[PDB]
């Protein structure tokens, strides 16, 4: 009925546990909300801003049509301000 | 009994528990963009 | 007091199954979160009440319950004094803190029994008399209640008509049907379509009057279960115990939760549509009613037009010969309401009326409820589930009718679980066959 | 004789019966006995029914052109909608099997005996000593064939939309339900798969983890099913190995060591979410229907930016356009 | 041709049925 | 790709004038068209005779002309048939109606154009969604 | 030796065995979860789809989703490093690496979960029943998410991970492939909804034909962990089902191995149905009824009536569920009832 791991119960339970989380567990947090709020996450996944779905006239879609050649099709959907 | 710290079960428990509460704040910090 | 060696945490409440006292405390402080529900609810809704806006397109539930007593409403519906809903509201809230206290302090400080500190509220379950008494006391608490609406109706101001002569307002009730054969005529009626049964109630006459019997009848019973016990039958019929008598009332409950879910879905009477929205019939009545009355007007006749299938696009035949609207509709020729009424004949939609008396109310009226049928999603978008977001809205009706078949439902399995657990309970076995003496090995191989 | 009436109550509530026929068992069999003879001569021999009371027979029988997987039998007229439509309601037969007279008559049997059926479920667990609610896991299944035959057709006002009793008959009622209510847009719907994929899931996860921890008392060339002899007195697998290996598998605490707690698990679980899924079709027969997220996201300038959830409108629309033809002569769908 | 493909068929499930409930193998207890 | 004041300059009377509406007079405006229009309006159609939309060129071949401030206005005072040869204020909501259709009470002239400069914008964003019906969505 | 040195440590009894599996099994299924999550939330299906799919861009738990990547990229596994993505990440992302990244990934995850269940069946020393019963959820991912869109024109027809993205899968599959009139779909549902009948119906005759070990009423607390005596009547059981259903279990052995049977068999069937689904080879129409409904104008079934609400899907579904093919269906080509 058990094995050599600090029984969780004792754990969570700890002083010294919440002394370390109350740092971590909020730490973790603000660190996430930044990589949205700063617009970093929209960069690093090439996620479109509400702002960059379509150019201002265009109302066509920017799909992809080749395989090899994607890569720079994608770069230059990017050129038309989209 | 002496128990250890770092063990297998907590390198596993935060392979989940850390991603988890980084991606529960990116969320939480979506709920504000707008347009 | 009570623990582990009683029940399981999560039966816990049954643990107190022999503890009067206790077991008041509950029933009292449970009957202040009805009030205060009630009340808090009712604030909630006026403070976003929006007096000329239908009260169907904001969410209201128990608004538009005070409005159909005849409450801050005058001519069509028309919200008139916003006070008596405030009223309504804040009162209860405040007795749910005076039953809330009682509750509270029978659970925590006050006797843990009854019995003994005072014989006459105490209580033994199986003690037939007390109970068939303490029944008795609740079925003239009813009674009485049930004439305190008889009494709003006949005295004190009246209840909303829709049905009302001039058009929908509020009036006094002075000549409630008392005549037996009609009002327990309802009773006997079929519950298919047409004959609807109770659902039927048509005029506030039969309501009122009907609601006169059940006071008296219940109060008589009231006393008669005060002066009694249970026959020879009732005694070797019935099952005597603390979890048998809850069952009983629990499929009772069961069953007027279904019975609910249809008045609101159905009645037009005790539901106005004015206050809540227009029936599931009545919209798509009002479809029908919409572009005949359009298309009348564009130079067709309505009376010969013939649709796709060679039945009529806007009038047809019912069953029984009598003139409906066409389409789909056809379906809902049960439906009477104020607005559609004066287009109907002795055979039904006149075509002489509904070729010039179609009055202008009525067009809007129509409509109105074409575009506010008791059609929506979950998260509150009026329409077809292929409908575009911007109309935030669901019928009330909907909403009750469906709130209210859940709960019926699950107090009938409810009802079903406490039913056979109090018939093991009583015999003896609903905590595991007996090892030894094992019933059905005394039973001869049918194989 | 001790009492005619005194015996025929001991023999029907005798548990000495081949077959238990119950108290509620003499209202069950003889309506049972109704829906299942009038059903298997409706489905092979009844003429085309006028369904959407729109004078355009569907037939339904194999004698007319159908096989097994298309024949059904169809339901009552629209012209009947919710009206009582008993035999001696009809100038004759032949109007009554063109009106879809012979579905009223199946279902209104089938779920008065089913009901019964419940009720039997718990007499016979009565009269022999046992614990009742057995019969309370039957009331998910019999639940739904209410909602889909009788909530739903009362909700819309016509038995006409009552789920037809066949094959690809019940296609049809999915199809347009869906385009009318979205239902896999709804919690309850989902809820309700999550019982029935579970419930096969752990099923199978019970099922294996048993016969797989079996004492060994068979030989290598006999089968495993012998060892086990009706009426034992000890278990006949190991269940501390069973939760020894399946506590590994995951990890110790999120594994069952209690039979009791499995088997009450084994059952509360798809009886709890086919509740909900017949819940679901009897919430929906009011017009609740599923979360309509369609137009939602959209982008900065109001252009609207597509989801999988607006791909399913158009599925929808789809439907929902093509269903019952010739049936609509207005705008909106309010029927 | 068919009908009477299925509806053998049929028949003969529902034969089975009977057979099944009321010619099954007696079931013993203990001594088995 | 945004809600430029350059999309929110629609056409304020007959003689060629324009106006320029505000993102808060749009939402404003997106705001009070739900409140009082959405109803039977949803989406540029007409529920209740979808014969009739609210597609700018359709109110242009409208009489009067009402694919314009001005016109719209005026309509939703004093609304006419497609030819004007009728007043139906009765039968739909108006402000000299009002005490029929109490969701037009509230109105003010300010929303009026609001809801006006909406019903000219929109199709500008939507383009053929906003005419069309379910065959769009 | 090492190598027992390596063994003896993974084969150590923690709080999550590891074992030889989850040197495969652990880092599959983690990056599987992961990407998902990770997609769900960040990364879009605009230049794949014409979709938003995630929360980053307003979509909620439901209407979520990793795309499937464009047709244009065929069955290409897309690498990240591969010829499409060229090692960059986020052109990845916007390519639908991540689709082919949580498929393949979460495919092998799969098959360490199996083996897994196979190492510690052995160690425990108990038989692989575990290990049998869980190939039908393996050919079900197999045949649904490889082996369907390995036969089609791309990956781009594979179910798309997400919760709505999976509804159109069915709404397809139904509109497309008449996929519910399929003998082997039917018999897959027979085995699932008749499986979670088994479920049901064994656990609550247990609870409630449960002999007395106790004298409380939540007899939960009255079981014997350490086997002996049955803990429920299973003659009492037996005798009840006799009589109330005319047929009846007798064999606990049987009862508990024929639950292995029904859902996995089921599983099984409704795969081999998908299996012919690649090639199209779907079971689509009866030709008897269609050569009746040509000549005869009257005549109406259930079947024909279906065959329409196809129709209404793929005409109306088709131009924004298949974005490459550039469809233009004019409204006057648009099938439609009347009114409606
Ligand atoms: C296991 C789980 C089991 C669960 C079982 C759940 C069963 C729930 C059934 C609800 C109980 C019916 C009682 C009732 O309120 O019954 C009332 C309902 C409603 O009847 C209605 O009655 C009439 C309503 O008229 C009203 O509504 C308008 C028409 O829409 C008009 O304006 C009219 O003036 C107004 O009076 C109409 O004829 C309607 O068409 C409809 O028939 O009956 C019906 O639909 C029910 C049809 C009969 C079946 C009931 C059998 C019960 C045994
Ligand atoms: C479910 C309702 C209910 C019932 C059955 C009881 C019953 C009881 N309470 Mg009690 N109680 C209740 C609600 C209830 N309480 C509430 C809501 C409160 C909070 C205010 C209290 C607060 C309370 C206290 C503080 C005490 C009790 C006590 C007692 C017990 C002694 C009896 C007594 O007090 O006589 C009181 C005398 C009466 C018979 C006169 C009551 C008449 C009132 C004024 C009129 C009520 C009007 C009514 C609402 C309308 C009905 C009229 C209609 C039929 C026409 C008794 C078991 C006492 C106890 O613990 O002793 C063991 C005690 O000390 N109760
Ligand atoms: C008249 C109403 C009524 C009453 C007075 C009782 C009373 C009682 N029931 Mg009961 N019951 C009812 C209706 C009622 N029931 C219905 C309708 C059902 C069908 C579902 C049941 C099903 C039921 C069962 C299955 C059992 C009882 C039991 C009991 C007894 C122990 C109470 C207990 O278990 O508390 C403990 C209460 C709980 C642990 C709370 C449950 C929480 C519910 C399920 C969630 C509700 C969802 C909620 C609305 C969502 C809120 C959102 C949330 C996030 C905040 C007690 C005598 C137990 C008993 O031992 O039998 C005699 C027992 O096993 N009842
Ligand atoms: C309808 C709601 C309800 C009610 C009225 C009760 C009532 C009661 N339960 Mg109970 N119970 C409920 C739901 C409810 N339960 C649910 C959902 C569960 C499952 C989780 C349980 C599980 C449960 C168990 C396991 C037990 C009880 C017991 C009891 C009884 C003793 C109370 C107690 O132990 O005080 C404990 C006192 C406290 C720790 C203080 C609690 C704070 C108070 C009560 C709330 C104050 C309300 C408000 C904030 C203040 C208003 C003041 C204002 C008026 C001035 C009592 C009659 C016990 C029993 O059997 O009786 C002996 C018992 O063992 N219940
Ligand atoms: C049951 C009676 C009932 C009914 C018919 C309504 C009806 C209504 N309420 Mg309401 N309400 C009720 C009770 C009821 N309420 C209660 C008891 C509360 C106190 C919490 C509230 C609090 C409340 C608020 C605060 C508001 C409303 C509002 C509204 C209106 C909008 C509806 C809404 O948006 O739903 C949306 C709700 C849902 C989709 C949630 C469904 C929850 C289901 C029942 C959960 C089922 C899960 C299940 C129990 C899990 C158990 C299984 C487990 C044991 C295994 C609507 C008229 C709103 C309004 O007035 O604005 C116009 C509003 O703001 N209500
Ligand atoms: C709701 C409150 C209530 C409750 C709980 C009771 C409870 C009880 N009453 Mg009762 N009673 C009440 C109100 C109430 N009464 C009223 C208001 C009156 C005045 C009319 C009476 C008059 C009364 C009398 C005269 C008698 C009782 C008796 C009894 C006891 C046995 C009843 C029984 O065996 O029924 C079971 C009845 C049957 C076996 C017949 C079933 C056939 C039913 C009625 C028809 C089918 C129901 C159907 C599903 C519903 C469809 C609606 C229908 C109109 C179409 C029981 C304790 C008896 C007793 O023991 O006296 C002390 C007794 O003689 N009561
Ligand atoms: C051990 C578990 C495991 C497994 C089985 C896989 C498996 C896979 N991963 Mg992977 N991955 C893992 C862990 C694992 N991963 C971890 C922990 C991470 C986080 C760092 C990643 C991160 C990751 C990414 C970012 C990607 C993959 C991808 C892939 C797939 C294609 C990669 C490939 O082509 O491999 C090639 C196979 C080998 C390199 C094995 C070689 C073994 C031989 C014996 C060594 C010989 C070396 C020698 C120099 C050769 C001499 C020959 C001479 C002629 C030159 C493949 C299914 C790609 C994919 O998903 O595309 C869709 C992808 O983009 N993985
Ligand atoms: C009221 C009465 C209603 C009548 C119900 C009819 C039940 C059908 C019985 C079928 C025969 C069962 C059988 O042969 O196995 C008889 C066996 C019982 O015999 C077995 O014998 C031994 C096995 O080696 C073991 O001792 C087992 O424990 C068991 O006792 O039943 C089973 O074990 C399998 C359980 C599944 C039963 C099938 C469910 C019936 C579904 C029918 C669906 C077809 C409908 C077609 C429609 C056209
Ligand atoms: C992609 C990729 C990768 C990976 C990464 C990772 C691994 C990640 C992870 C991630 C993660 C791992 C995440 C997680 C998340 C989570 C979340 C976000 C959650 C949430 C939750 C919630 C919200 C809950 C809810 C609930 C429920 C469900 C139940 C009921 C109750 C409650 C309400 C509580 C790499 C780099 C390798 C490479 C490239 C690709
Ligand atoms: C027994 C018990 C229990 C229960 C309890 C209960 C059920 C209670 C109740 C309670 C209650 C039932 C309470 C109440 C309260 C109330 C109050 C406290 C009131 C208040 C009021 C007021 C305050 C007024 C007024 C107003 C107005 C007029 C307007 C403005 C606003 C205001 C609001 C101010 C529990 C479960 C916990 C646990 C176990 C034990
Ligand atoms: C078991 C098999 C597991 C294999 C896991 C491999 C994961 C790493 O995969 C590796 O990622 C890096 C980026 O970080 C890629 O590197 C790529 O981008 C970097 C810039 O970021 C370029 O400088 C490089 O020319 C390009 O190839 C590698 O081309 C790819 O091979
Ligand atoms: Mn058959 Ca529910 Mn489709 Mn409108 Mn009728
Ligand atoms: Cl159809
Ligand atoms: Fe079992």
């Amino acid at each position: 009925g058990t094995t050599g791991e600090r029984p969780f119960s004792d754990i969570i339970t700890s002083v010294r546990y919440w002394v370390i989380h109350s740092i971590t567990i909020p730490a973790l947090f603000i660190a996430g909300w930044l990589f949205v709020s700063t617009g970093l996450a929209y960069d690093v996944f090439g996620t479109p801003r509400p702002d960059s779905y379509y150019a201002q006239e265009q109302r066509s879609i920017p799909l992809v049509t080749d395989r090899f050649e994607a890569k720079q099709q994608v770069e230059t959907f990017l050129e038309q301000l989209k | 009994v002496s128990y250890p710290i770092f063990t297998v079960r907590w390198v596993a428990v935060h392979t989940l528990a850390v991603p988890t509460i980084f991606f529960l704040g990116a969320i939480a910090a979506m709920q504000f963009i707008q347009r | 007091d009570q623990e582990s060696s009683g029940f399981a945490w999560w039966a816990g409440n049954a643990r107190l199954i022999n503890l009067s006292g206790k077991l008041l405390g509950a029933h009292v402080a449970h009957a202040g979160l009805i009030v205060f529900w009630a009340g808090a609810m009712t604030l909630f809704e006026l403070a976003h009440f929006i007096p000329e806006k239908p009260m169907y397109e904001q969410g209201l539930i128990l608004i538009p319950h005070i409005a159909t007593l005849g409450w801050g409403v005058g001519p069509g519906g028309e919200v008139v004094d916003t006070f008596p809903f405030f009223v309504v509201g804040v009162v209860h809230l405040i007795s749910s803190a005076v039953l809330g206290f009682g509750g509270v302090y029978h659970a925590i400080r006050g006797p843990e029994t009854l019995e003994e500190y005072s014989s006459f509220f105490g209580y033994d379950w199986k003690d037939k008399n007390k109970m068939t008494t303490i029944l008795g006391f609740h079925l003239i608490v009813l009674g009485i209640g049930a004439l305190l609406l008889v009494a709003k109706a006949m005295f004190f101001g009246g209840l909303y008509d829709t049905w009302a002569p001039g058009g929908g307002d509020v009036r006094v009730i002075t000549n409630p049907t008392l005549d037996p054969r009609v009002i327990f005529g309802y009773l006997l009626k079929s519950p298919f379509g047409g004959e609807g049964w109770i659902v039927s109630v048509n005029n506030l006459e039969d309501v009122v009057g009907g609601h006169i019997w059940i006071g008296l009848i219940c109060i008589a019973g009231g006393i008669w279960h005060i002066l009694t016990t249970p026959f020879g039958w009732a005694r070797r019929a019935f099952i005597w115990s603390g979890e048998a008598y809850l069952s009983y009332s629990l499929g009772a409950l069961s069953m007027m939760g279904f019975i609910a879910t249809c008045f609101v879905w159905f009645n037009n009477t005790v539901y106005p549509s004015e206050f809540y929205g227009p029936t599931g019939p009545e919209a798509s009545q009002a479809q029908a009613m919409t572009f005949l009355i359009r298309d009348q007007k564009l130079g067709a006749n309505v009376g010969s037009a013939q649709g796709p299938t060679g039945l009529g696009k806007y009038l047809m035949r019912s069953p029984t010969g009598e003139i409906i609207f066409g389409g789909e509709t056809m379906r809902f020729w049960d439906f009477r309401g104020p607005w559609l009424e004066p287009l109907r004949g002795p055979n039904g939609l006149d075509l002489n009326k509904i070729k010039n008396d179609i009055q202008p109310w009525q067009e809007r009226r129509a409509a109105e409820y074409m575009t506010h049928a008791p059609l929506g999603s979950l998260n509150s978008v009026g329409g077809v589930a292929t409908e575009i977001n911007s109309v935030n809205f669901v019928s009330p009706r909907s909403w009750l009718a469906t709130s209210h078949f859940v709960l019926a439902f699950f107090f009938l399995v409810g009802h079903l679980w406490h039913a056979g657990r109090a018939r093991a309970a009583a015999a003896g076995f609903e905590k595991g066959i007996d090892r030894e003496s094992e019933p059905v090995l005394s039973m001869p191989s049918l194989d | 004789s001790a009492n005619l009436w005194e015996r025929f109550c001991n023999w029907v509530t005798s548990t000495d019966n081949r077959l238990y026929v119950g108290w509620f068992g003499v209202i069950m069999i003889p309506t049972l006995l109704a829906a299942t003879i009038c059903f298997v001569i409706a489905f092979i021999a009844a003429p085309p029914v006028d369904i959407d009371g729109i004078r355009e027979p569907v037939s339904g029988s194999l004698l007319y052109g159908n096989n097994i997987i298309t024949g059904a039998v169809v339901p009552s007229s629209n012209a009947i909608g919710l009206h009582f439509y008993p035999i001696w309601e009809a100038a004759s037969l032949d109007e009554w099997l063109y009106n879809g007279g012979p579905y009223q008559l199946i279902i209104f049997h089938f779920l008065l005996g089913a009901s019964c059926y419940m009720g039997r479920q718990w007499e016979l667990s009565y009269r022999l000593g046992m614990r009742p609610w057995i019969c309370v896991a039957y009331s998910a299944p019999l639940a739904s064939a209410f909602a889909v035959f009788l909530i739903y057709p009362i909700g819309q006002g016509s038995f006409s939309d009552g789920m037809p009793l066949g094959i690809s008959g019940t296609f049809n009622f999915m199809i347009v339900f869906q385009a009318e209510h979205n239902i896999l847009m709804h919690p309850f719907h989902q809820l309700g798969v999550a019982g029935v994929f579970g419930g096969a899931l752990f099923c199978a996860m019970h099922g294996s983890l048993v016969t797989s921890s079996l004492i060994r008392e068979t030989t290598e060339t006999e089968s495993a099913n012998y060892g086990y002899k009706f009426g034992q007195e000890e278990e006949t697998y190991n269940i501390v190995a069973a939760h020894g290996y399946f506590g590994r598998l995951i990890f110790q605490y999120a594994s069952f060591n209690n039979s009791r707690s499995l088997h009450f698990f084994l059952a509360a679980w798809p009886v709890v979410g086919v509740w909900f899924t017949a819940l679901g079709i009897s919430t929906m027969a009011f017009n609740l229907n599923g979360f309509n997220f369609n137009h939602s996201v959209i982008d900065a300038k109001g252009n609207v930016i597509n989801t999988w959830a607006d791909i399913i409108n158009r599925a929808n629309l789809g439907m929902e356009v093509m269903h019952e033809r010739n049936a609509h002569n207005f705008p909106l769908d309010l029927a | 041709m068919e009908t009477i493909t299925y509806v053998f068929i049929f028949a003969c499930i529902i034969a089975l049925f009977f057979f099944a409930i009321f010619f099954r193998e007696p079931p013993r207890i203990t001594k088995k | 790709a945004e809600l430029t004041p350059e999309v929110l300059t629609v056409p304020l009377n007959s003689e060629g004038k324009t106006i320029t509406l505000t993102e808060k007079q749009y939402l404003e405006g997106k705001r009070l068209f739900q409140y009082a229009c959405a109803s039977c309006h949803v989406g540029g159609i007409t529920k209740t005779n979808p014969s009739l939309d609210l597609r700018t060129e359709t109110l242009a071949l409208a009489t009067p002309p009402r694919d314009n401030i001005e016109g719209l206005v005026d309509y939703m005072k004093n609304p006419t048939t497609y030819d004007g040869e009728q007043e139906i204020a009765e039968v739909h909501p108006s402000l000299r109606s009002a005490d029929i259709f109490p969701k037009m009470r509230n109105l003010t002239e300010k929303d009026l154009v609001a809801i006006a400069g909406h019903i000219l914008v929109e199709p500008k964003i939507l383009g053929d969604k906003w005419g069309g019906g379910k065959v769009y969505y | 030796g090492w190598f027992d040195i390596l063994d003896d440590w993974l084969k150590r009894d923690r709080f999550v065995f590891v074992g030889w599996s989850g040197i495969l099994l652990f880092p599959c299924a983690y990056l599987a979860l992961g990407g998902w999550l990770t997609g769900t939330t960040f990364v879009t299906s605009w230049y794949t789809h014409g979709l938003a799919s995630s929360y980053l861009e307003g979509c909620n738990f439901l209407t979520v989703a990793v795309s499937t990547p464009a047709n244009s990229m065929g069955h290409s596994l897309l690498l990240l490093w591969g010829p499409e993505a060229q090692g960059d990440f986020t052109r990845w992302c916007q390519l639908g690496g991540l689709w082919t990244f949580i498929a393949l990934h979460g495919a092998f995850g799969l098959i360490g979960f199996m083996l897994r269940q196979f190492e510690i069946a052995r160690l425990v020393g108990v038989r692989p029943y575990n290990a049998i019963a869980f190939s039908a959820p393996i050919a079900v991912f197999v045949s649904v998410f490889l082996i369907y869109p390995l036969g089609q024109s791309s990956w781009f027809f594979a179910p798309s991970f997400g919760v709505a993205a999976i509804f159109r899968f069915l709404l397809f599959f139904q509109g497309f492939h008449n996929w519910t009139l399929n003998p082997f779909h039917m018999m897959g549902v027979a085995g699932v909804l008749g499986g979670a009948l088994l479920c049901a119906i064994h656990g609550a005759t247990v609870e409630n034909t449960l002999f007395q070990d106790g004298e409380g009423a939540s007899t939960f607390r009255a079981f014997n962990p350490t086997q002996a005596e049955e803990t429920y009547s299973m003659v009492t059981a037996n005798r009840f089902w006799s009589q109330i259903f005319g047929i009846a279990f007798s064999n606990k052995r049987w009862l508990h191995f024929f639950m292995l049977f029904v859902p996995v068999t089921g599983l099984w069937m409704s795969a081999i149905g998908v299996v012919g689904l690649a090639l199209n080879l779907r079971s689509y129409d009866f030709i008897s009824q269609e050569i009746r409904a040509a000549e005869d104008p009257e005549f109406e079934t259930f079947y024909t009536k279906n065959l329409l609400l196809n129709e209404g899907i793929r005409a109306w579904m088709a131009p924004q569920d298949q974005p490459h093919e550039n469809f233009v269906f004019p409204e006057e080509v648009l099938p439609r009832g009347n009114a409606l």
